[PDB]
DNA sequence: GGCCAGTGCCT
DNA sequence: AGGCACTGGC
């Protein structure tokens, strides 16, 4: 359902998607970030074709995040070709992230 | 006797204005206080109990108040002023020679905050009394309009000084009595303050005598220096700096950085219960269109590049790879001194490779710190005249031994430790050229032989009656003792004694070695007899929670199980003292002159070692002959049981001369 | 800054 | 053992 990227695998794989990824950095120990964990899941297969949902952890990952600033967690981004198309930082509800993204998407 | 003080416009070392002295003649029962244009009759008066061979009492004087008048006398008079050792009394001295158990501030410049222990009465009453005026000075101008200025209230002489002055003195007089009341080191019989010199220096306990010498002595080797090579060591700075750099990038490379929890204000609640859980990271719950949050919590994070010097980092990593801590602290933390990083083993081979570049790098570290970056960093300390005058206080210890610091020139690294080489050569005689030739000067090092062993030798006589003295000067020592305890190899020996973590220097890590100390102390009764001795003279629960030094002075003793070594530190310790007094004055009774601009400098005195300056060869050569009978000296003027000897080495700087 | 913790430098 | 003091972390 949901891309596990990685440092590696986070260029061909997010970057060069062509589609919209919505990238969400995390880290198992952050709160919040396991909050809006299952809505982003759910905001996967609510969005099947139109959206791609894709995970990166920064603490088994941590090249990647050093670069859109990370300052906080979890620190949302919604890739729309090579650059960030939107950030947002924090838990937005299952329906303050389906309203945060139908407005970009 | 008289009792005087004074107050300049700035420390010693840039002091260039006398504002004002008082004092309280013994024999007349009055307070004559002098002003800025007094100082001439100040002089005077002092000058005067000099010539009755009275007793002038000072505070810390010997370091001060004594040497200032030398250095404003002839600046602001012109006039050659010089007061004799033999007819000054330090209270500070003094007090450090009675109150040896408690803790001074350094006349205010400690915070006691941090210092444990119960504070003394005047002490605290005249270090911290120097406050009392900045405040009583500051306020008085602090409420009309003019701005405290740094420290402008010792730029003038005024009135509130003149007092605080006067206060000074009584508070000095009463400290001096309640010292000279001791009838340990003052016999009541008497009344110093009403004897001549010789007769107080005489007629009273030893100590008093060999401290203030002393006291006298390295207060002047204070004001010599060491000549340091500031290039060779700013040289040192930048190749470390360097290596330095290296290292950092190196491990950065082999240890990224990584994120932590840092800034979060309140605590993540249950979704649905509310519970304030703890462990989780802090988060900021706050506003929320291009917004960067919603009203929806996040815990706020920091970027952390991986910090050698960091202990804590070096776990991190080094955890992660597969190291299983053993040895922890009371504070729930893993103990990572090179000790344990030279024994962790990880898998990852580029890892462990790195293992060796921390330790490399926290040493490196321990040198730039004390070389350049550190506060107490000898760059930072060096004089404009290319010397450095760390500072030394002749006690401080408990047992005799001095305590050296700002900068601490006692902790030099050695010649055996990495850069211990080049920092040992930049402190020498050869960095200060002569006065007049202009020539180089030569460094003499004169160091105590096995001061140590030898203090137990003379000490457990009463019982080898000659054994282990005479084995150790007539024959072999170690080889005894490696046969005394059932040791393998001799250096294990010489590691047993000079220690005395024993069954581990051995091999095993508690048994064994709670068996040789078994083995030594049952062939080698002398020192169980020793031991036994003392515990019976101090144990019954104490009887006299003290011991007597060589010179009389008590030497407070903090536990049974330290007597022994307290007895035997203080012992060697009072026989350097006492050493380094005879040398010097010895050298002077032949014809030398100790100075810069005589023949010969006291520059360092490292427990039982000291770093004299020559001017020639030639005389360096006879300090180091004179350095040898003032030792024997000291032997027989306290009849030590044990011929006391030392070596001595000519060279350029501290490096080659140890 | 002021303050402990954990360490390492000398004899 | 007896001291001083540097760096990290709060
Ligand atoms: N662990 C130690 N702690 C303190 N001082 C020590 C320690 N080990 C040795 N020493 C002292 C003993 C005298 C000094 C130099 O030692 P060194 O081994 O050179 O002389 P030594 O008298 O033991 O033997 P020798 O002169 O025959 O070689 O250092
Ligand atoms: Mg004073």
């Amino acid at each position: 359902k949901i891309i596990h990227l990685t440092d590696d695998s986070f260029d061909t794989d997010v970057l060069k998607a062509d589609g919209a990824i919505l990238v969400d950095f995390w880290a198992e120990w952050c709160g919040p970030c396991k909050m809006i964990a299952p809505i982003l899941d759910e905001i996967a297969d609510e969005y099947q074709g139109k959206l791609t949902v894709a995970k990166l952890n920064i603490d088994q990952n941590p090249g990647t995040a050093p670069k859109y600033g990370i300052r906080g967690i979890p620190t949302l981004l919604l890739f729309k070709n090579g650059e960030v198309a939107a950030t947002k930082v924090g838990a937005l509800s299952k329906g303050q992230l389906k309203e945060f993204l139908d407005a970009n998407l | 006797m008289i009792v005087s003080d004074i107050e300049a416009n700035a420390l010693l070392e840039s002091v260039t204005k006398f504002h004002c002295g008082v004092i309280y003649d013994y024999s007349t029962a009055e307070y004559v206080s002098y002003r800025p244009s007094d100082f001439g009759a100040y002089l005077d008066a002092l000058e005067a109990e000099v010539a009755r061979g009275g007793l002038i009492v000072f505070h810390n004087g010997h370091k001060y108040d004594v040497p200032a008048l030398t250095k404003l006398a002839k600046l602001q008079l012109n006039r050659e002023f010089h007061l004799p050792r033999e007819n000054c009394i330090d209270t500070l001295v003094l007090s450090r020679l009675i109150h040896s158990n408690l803790k001074d501030t350094d006349m205010g410049l400690l915070r006691s905050g941090k210092l444990p222990g119960a504070l003394e009465a005047w002490g605290y009453r005249l270090g911290e009394m120097k406050g009392e005026y900045k405040d009583d000075f500051k306020r008085m101008l602090e409420e009309q309009g003019e701005e405290y200025v740094d420290g402008m209230e010792w730029w003038n002489f005024n009135e509130e000084m003149m007092d605080y002055n006067v206060q000074d003195v009584v508070v000095t007089k009463a400290l001096l009595e309640k010292l000279l009341s001791d009838k340990h080191y003052f016999p009541p019989e008497i009344d110093f303050t009403d004897v001549g010199y010789t007769t107080f220096w005489s007629e009273s306990l030893e100590a008093v005598d060999i401290e203030h010498r002393a006291a006298w002595l390295l207060a002047k080797q204070e004001r010599n220096g060491f000549p340091f090579d500031t290039k060779a060591i700013e040289e040192l700075y930048v190749e470390l700096a360097a290596r330095r750099s290296e290292l950092l990038r190196k491990l950065t490379e082999t240890f990224g950085s990584w994120y932590q929890p840092k800034g979060g204000t309140e605590m993540f609640c249950h979704p649905r219960t509310g519970k304030p859980l703890p462990k989780y990271p802090r988060i900021k719950t706050p506003v929320g269109d291009t917004r960067e949050y919603v009203a929806a919590p996040y815990t706020p994070v920091e970027h952390v590049v991986f910090n050698p010097s960091s202990r804590d980092h070096i776990q991190k990593k080094l955890q992660e790879a597969g190291w299983v801590p053993t040895k922890y602290t009371d504070k729930g933390a893993p103990v990572v001194d090179d000790e344990v990083l030279e024994g962790v083993r990880v898998d990852d081979p580029e890892k462990q490779a790195a293992i060796d570049l921390i330790k490399e790098y926290l040493m490196i570290q321990k040198r730039i710190g004390q070389s350049a970056e550190g506060d107490k960093a000898w760059l930072r300390y060096v004089a404009e005249d290319g010397k450095i005058h760390g500072s030394v206080n002749p006690n401080g210890a408990v047992t005799g031994r001095a305590t050296h610091a700002f900068p601490n020139l006692a902790q030099i690294p050695g010649v055996r430790s990495p850069y211990g080489e080049q920092c040992r050569a930049a402190f020498g005689a050869e960095h200060h050229l002569d006065g007049i030739t202009g020539k180089p000067w030569v460094q003499a090092g004169i160091d105590a032989s096995g001061l140590e062993l030898r203090c137990l030798a003379h000490f457990m006589a009463r019982f080898d009656n000659g054994e282990y003295a005479h084995e150790i000067l007539n024959g072999d020592i170690h080889t005894k003792n490696q046969i005394a305890a059932e040791l393998p190899t001799r250096d294990n020996a010489k590691t047993f004694i000079y220690g005395f973590k024993i069954g581990q220097i051995v091999g095993a890590g508690k048994e064994r070695g709670k068996e040789l100390k078994k083995k030594f102390l049952e062939n080698t009764p002398a020192i169980a007899a020793l031991r036994e001795s003392i515990q019976q003279t101090l144990v019954e629960k104490w009887k006299r929670r003290w011991i007597k030094g060589l010179d009389g002075r008590k030497v407070h003793v903090r536990s049974p199980h330290a007597a022994l070594n307290t007895l035997l530190q203080s012992a060697g310790a009072l026989i350097c003292k006492l050493w380094i007094i005879k040398t010097e004055e010895m050298l002077v009774e032949k014809g030398l002159k100790h100075g810069w601009d005589g023949d010969f400098a006291y520059m360092a005195w490292v427990h039982d070692e000291i770093q004299v300056g020559c001017r020639t060869e030639e005389i360096a050569q006879v300090v180091i002959e004179t350095a040898q009978e003032a030792m024997r000296w000291v032997g027989d003027h306290w009849n030590f049981r044990c011929l006391l000897d030392t070596e001595g080495k000519m060279g350029p700087n501290w490096a080659i001369c140890h």
